[PDB]
RNA sequence: AAGCUUGAGUCUCGUAGAGGGGGGUAGAAUUCCAGGUGUAGCGGUGAAAUGCGUAGAGAUCUGGAGGAAUACCGGUGGCGAAGGCGGCCCCCUGGACGAAGACUGACGCUCAGGUGCGAAAGCGUGGGGAGCAAACAGGAUUAGAUACCCUGGUAGUCCACGCCGUAAACGAUGUCGACUUGGAGGUUGUGCCCUUGAGGCGUGGCUUCCGGAGCUAACGCGUUAAGUCGACCGCCUGGGGA
RNA sequence: ACUAUGGUUUUUAUU
RNA sequence: GUUUAUUAAAAACACAGCACUGUGCAAACACGAAAGUGGACGUAUACGGUGUGACGCCUGCCCGGUGCCGGAAGGUUAAU
């Protein structure tokens, strides 16, 4: 049956940027707007904006580079059948610094770069390059 | 749509041999054809329309 | 297939709002009446294995609703089998 | 309500025996305290193909407006009858006056 | 039913018994019972005249109305019960003014059913009428071969007869044995099938259980000497001759009908 | 610990079908029994013979029956999960589909073992048994012919009930569910258009053919994906021996 | 277009 | 379970069952030429004759002989 709210968001991004879509939309949540604010300033999306307040929605403007998507791989890894936790140096190196790992933390959603700079760790959300 | 008490309306959807004419010919389409087939098959068993043909 | 007035007989007893069936107690009472109406075709011999698959599906639906109800509230379970012939 | 047309075909020379059965073909419904909508003839007709070596027969219909728990008695009603050659039931269809 | 047995001595576990819980287990209607003393297969002055019949248990005979005396009288089926003189079970019929008779049973097991003879009588099976008033293909139950003579043929458990033609004054029967013959349309038919129908599913169990069913042994003719039974031959286990009756006549395939009275009414016969 | 609902479902009013089961009974054609008319052939084939033929066949006309199987309609037309379902009738009954309104609220998915489900053949057991025919005989073919060919013919094929779970199981591809560019056709609901048009414009379910992105030795899949993701469970590990 | 039909041809040398 | 009572108690005999077959009821058939009676006052799921002998798994060849059933034309052939 319907199993995961984040696969329903990542498929719209991944398949929408493969199908040259301008901006893609899904149901909102606290987590979904937290990762949008990372993916924005790390340059993986061109804009994010919410719509509504009762049954709320989120719209992401996709970002392109040289006639393809700005993203080369966005991978889950941390999934309902296997969650991944990473400590302050135990954090992996995504594509030798050409990509990021996204961490939830007790202190705010951030990159593994910002987590190393804070001596911090937590649960993984995704790996992006 | 179902009754045997008029054959003058049913004659249009049959042959001289009493065979049922396919819906692609008569503009009936499959749904109404399957109704006319019931009126005809009832009128057949009441001996109001020919069933079998040999000559 | 169920008798045309028999769905409203569940609303007239296990229901608490007009024409409403959202209650799991109405669903289990309706499924129990539907199982009883389908036992009219059985209660003799095993020949119709196809219509028996739909019987097992509604018997499983009643079991799956009762598992959810036992996980919800034990009194709402116990008071349902007090108005229906379960655990006889 | 449950409906059945109950149409039957009789041997032409036994058409004189049918008025002696005008309460017998309905005996399944009279035994249920009911009354049929029609019980009327549809005239004498020639057959499109011969049945039990007859070529012309007499037609009658009842329109019983009666329940499905006496439809088995309406089967026995013709099972041991010598005057018929065929009967047919035609379930539902409703029942109306005039035009047979 | 029918149902399996259970072993009390080796062996019975696979034996089957009929069992009919819809029949009344009570007492037969006494004004219809006769002593009917056994004769041991021996006639008035004999000596044996039918072999293997011998022994009891003691049994009274129940008088059945196969002749169906009086006509058109309303009745009801008051009891259905078993009868050991026969195999199709019996019906106890009660006429409207208190007259009780034993009559040959229907296929039905529901009691209180109201039954009468006639042609303006309800068309149902069990209401007896003359074969001049019925259509072809009908199953007739037990019938009379001459008007008013009474019921013969198809009296055994679940047996019946079918009428397969009619013309003028006469009707043609098809028999389940492979026979086809005419009778007069003034003869009475009760319609449908006779009671029990399960008797052929039974398998008795143990040799002794026949000894109270009117059975005694008799030694194989092939196992004794030719002074005694003509099938006997010196040293045995290799006869060199055809098998025979106790009178030295053929016992496989030889036809024996010689009636010459009833045969001109017959169309087809048993193989 | 407590709210919320989008997930899933039902209800009001409606939509469609060879889905299954119980009980009836009807439209013809093999074939055989019986009579009229009638005469020496019929059947097979590269040829034939066994076989049927004056014991009057075949052909024709007619009277009649058991039992198996059900033309047309019938289709890019449907149902079932799969085996499977297309004489017709009467009774009974499974699952699926839509609009809008509403209620309940995670009630949803999957699953070693286990359970239910079996085309045909075979088997338990009785009944049936026209026809088709594994065994096989007789004939013929041939090097041979225990096979292919011709004439028969037992089991079996039909029914009730019980066993046996098998497959080039086929839409070959586990079950459930998300996601993605475009076109045209078929079917059928619903809402709308005097429908005053089997037709349109929205919009669902089913279905059919390209095809964008992706995948694949290669064919091919492509919104009913073999693509990209979320949950669960089986099966595999060079040929032969096996 | 389709006769009515037939089974079987020792092994080995371009490095 | 039965048996040569008094030299044989058995592997023979008997049996649910299994098979082959007769029989349409004034049944087949018995004893009697018949008179009757039994079968049976039962009725093809009933009765008669015979063989075979739990069950399981299976079960090739033969119509020259001997008896039966059907086919019915013709032949040998009686009284007449």
């Amino acid at each position: 049956s319907m199993q995961d709210p984040i696969a329903d968001m990542l498929t719209r991004i991944r398949n929408g940027q493969a199908a040259n879509k301008a901006a893609v939309t899904m149901p909102s949540s606290k987590l979904k707007v937290a990762i949008a604010n990372v993916l924005k300033e790390e340059g993986f999306i061109e804009d994010f904006k919410v719509e509504g307040d009762t049954k709320p929605e989120l719209e992401l403007t996709l970002k392109y580079f040289q006639g393809k998507a700005v993203v080369e791989s966005i991978q889950r890894v941390s999934r309902p059948g296997l969650r991944i936790y990473k400590r302050k140096d135990e954090l992996p190196k995504v594509m030798a610094g050409l990509g990021i790992a996204v961490v939830s933390t007790s202190k705010g959603v951030m990159t593994d770069r910002a987590a190393r700079q804070a001596g911090l760790g937590g649960e993984i959300i995704c790996y992006v390059a | 749509e179902i009754d045997y008490k008029d054959i003058a309306t049913l004659k249009n959807y049959i042959t001289e041999s009493g065979k049922i004419v396919p819906s692609r010919i008569t503009g009936t389409r499959a749904k109404y054809q399957r109704q006319l087939a019931r009126a005809i098959k009832r009128a057949r068993y009441l001996s109001l329309l020919p069933y079998t043909d040999r000559h | 297939s169920l008798s045309t007035e028999a769905t409203a007989k569940i609303v007239s007893e296990f229901g608490r709002d007009a024409n409403d069936t959202g209650s799991t107690e109405v669903q289990v009472a309706l499924l129990t009446a539907q199982i009883n109406h389908l036992q009219g075709h059985f209660a003799e011999h095993k020949k119709d294995h196809h219509s028996r698959r739909g019987l097992l599906r509604m018997v499983s639906q009643r079991r799956k609703l009762l598992d959810y109800l036992k996980r919800k509230d034990v009194a709402r379970y116990t008071q349902l089998i007090e108005r229906l012939g379960l655990r006889r | 309500m449950r409906h059945y047309e109950i149409v039957f075909m009789v041997h032409p020379d036994q058409s004189e025996q049918v008025p002696g059965m005008i309460e017998r073909y309905t005996a399944a419904i009279t035994g249920a305290e009911g009354k049929i909508h029609r019980l009327e003839d549809w005239g004498r007709r020639q057959l499109a193909y011969p049945i039990n070596k007859l070529h012309k027969a007499h037609y009658v219909l009842m329109n019983v407006e009666a329940p499905q728990e006496v439809i088995d008695e309406l089967e026995t009603t013709f099972r041991f009858n010598d005057a018929v050659i065929r009967s047919m039931v035609m379930r539902t269809k409703h029942a109306v006056t005039e035009a047979s | 039913a029918v149902v399996k047995c259970k072993p009390t001595s080796p062996g019975r576990r696979h034996v089957v018994k009929v069992v009919n819980p819809e029949l009344h287990k009570g007492k037969p209607f006494a004004p219809l019972l006769e002593k009917n003393s056994k004769s041991g297969g021996r006639n008035n002055n004999g000596r044996i005249t039918t072999r293997h019949i011998g022994g009891g248990h003691k049994q009274a005979y129940r008088i059945v109305d196969f002749k169906r005396n009086k006509d058109g009288i309303p009745a009801v089926v008051e009891r259905l019960e078993y009868d050991p003189n026969r195999s199709a079970n019996i019906a106890l019929v009660l006429y409207k003014d208190g007259e009780r008779r034993y009559i040959l049973a229907p296929k039905g097991l529901k009691a209180g059913d109201q039954i009468q003879s006639g042609v303006d009588a309800a068309i149902k099976p069990g209401n007896t009428l003359p074969m001049r008033n019925i259509p072809v293909g009908s199953t007739v139950h037990n019938v009379e071969m001459k008007p008013g003579k009474g019921g013969q043929l198809a009296r055994s458990a679940g047996t019946y007869v079918q009428i397969v033609a009619r013309d003028g004054a006469y009707v043609t029967l098809r028999l389940r044995s492979g026979e086809m013959r005419k009778v007069e349309a003034d003869c009475r038919a009760t319609l449908g099938e006779v009671g029990n129908a399960e008797h052929m599913l039974r398998v008795l169990g143990k040799a002794g259980a026949a000894r109270w069913r009117g059975v005694r042994p008799t030694v194989r003719g092939t196992a004794m000497n030719p002074v005694d039974h003509p099938h006997g031959g010196g040293e045995g286990r290799n006869f060199g001759k055809h098998p025979v009756t106790p009178w030295g006549v053929q016992t496989k395939g030889k036809k024996t009908r010689s009636n010459k009275r009833t045969d001109k009414f017959i169309v087809r016969r048993r193989s």
